[PDB]
């Protein structure tokens, strides 16, 4: 009961990115109900295992922070996109080819270009112009967010629950901002 | 499990928290939907005749 | 003893809107690319 | 099991997808089309789908 819990399992928020409030694990439970002692004692030896999995994963992978639910990530603990600088050939340089028109032919068409010989080509940045912030993806709930295996459950003043397993609570508002 | 009612159907959604749409990410020819059965007119969806 | 008939103006609708017809389920246009052809406008039923 | 890696693309994928064809020939007798099946990169077939 308080000694191996079935562990608080999170739901995703898809639109805020944020965690959804977790819930109790009711769709994994072994109906050990009919069975006697030789089983009951292996079953619960099988929990006390995955509530020793999930605090070996929550260690390798999870970002160590004081609030588990926060309202509102950092810029460099979220996972950015940062591909090549964009390699953009420009086609024909005009520092030389504008005076050919005047010159008097017309062009037509489209190395690159006969007239001229050169051709330059520029990069330019393709990340954006600054890094992201509140809100995680779905992949990174994937990492983050294992399900908590919460021991001793309830068991001290309040306030220091974790208050955030409650589906409806603001995290920077003490208060679930309700029908207003 | 002798079913008569099978060819009464149309868009069928599945949605997990109402805003991811499965089909996967927009993997058939409308995004949102499992289209049993257009039954009007449009654009030659209809097969098996 | 004569009265004139009603009149009325046999124009268009309004800036032209029912010429194309939205929102219907089938009977929708498509803007596709050449090499891929899916469709870049799929319109939804409840949607004016 | 199922084959968990291998099978799932991330990548916003399609199952299916028409094609238009680019042009015909009403002949009073003949109707010739020619088509432009062509795939992003990773996108094999078996062609007699």
């Amino acid at each position: 009961s308080k000694e191996i819990p079935t562990p608080y399992m999170w739901s995703y928020q898809p639109q805020m990115g944020l965690a959804a409030g977790a819930s109790q694990d009711y769709s994994s439970r072994m109906n050990w109900l009919s069975a006697g002692p030789h089983m009951i004692g292996r079953v619960n030896g099988i929990r006390a295992t995955r509530n020793q999995i999930l605090l070996e994963q929550a260690a390798l992978t999870s970002t160590p922070r004081s609030q588990l639910n926060p309202p509102n990530w950092p810029a460099v603990q979220v996972y950015q996109e940062n591909p090549a600088p964009t390699t953009v050939l420009l086609p024909r340089d005009a520092e030389a080819e504008v005076q050919m028109t005047n010159s008097g032919a017309q062009l037509a068409g489209g190395g690159r270009s006969s007239f001229t010989p050169r051709q330059a080509y520029l990069t330019l940045q393709s990340s954006s112009s600054q890094p992201r912030s509140g809100g995680i993806g779905t992949l990174q709930f994937v990492e983050e967010f294992v399900p908590s295996v919460y021991f001793n459950p309830f068991s001290g003043a309040p306030g220091l629950y974790p208050d955030d397993f409650i589906p409806n609570y603001d995290a920077v508002s003490e208060s679930v901002d309700g029908y207003d | 499990g002798t079913f008569y009612l099978n060819h009464t159907f149309k868009k069928v959604s599945i949605m997990f928290d109402s805003s991811v749409s499965w089909p996967g990410n927009d993997r058939l020819l409308t995004p949102n939907e499992f289209e049993i059965k257009r039954t009007v007119d449009g654009e030659g969806y209809n097969v098996a005749q | 003893q004569a009265a004139p008939n009603r009149p009325n103006y046999i124009g268009f609708r309004d800036n032209f809107i029912g010429l194309m017809y939205y929102n219907s389920t089938g009977n929708m246009g498509v803007l596709a690319g050449q090499a891929s052809q899916l469709n870049a406008v799929v319109d939804l039923q409840d949607r004016n | 099991v199922a084959p968990t890696h291998d099978v799932t693309t991330d990548r916003s994928q399609r199952l299916t997808l028409r094609f238009v064809p680019v042009d015909r020939e009403d002949t009073a007798y003949s109707y010739k089309v020619r088509f432009t099946l062509a795939v992003g990169d990773n996108r094999v077939l078996d062609m007699a789908s």
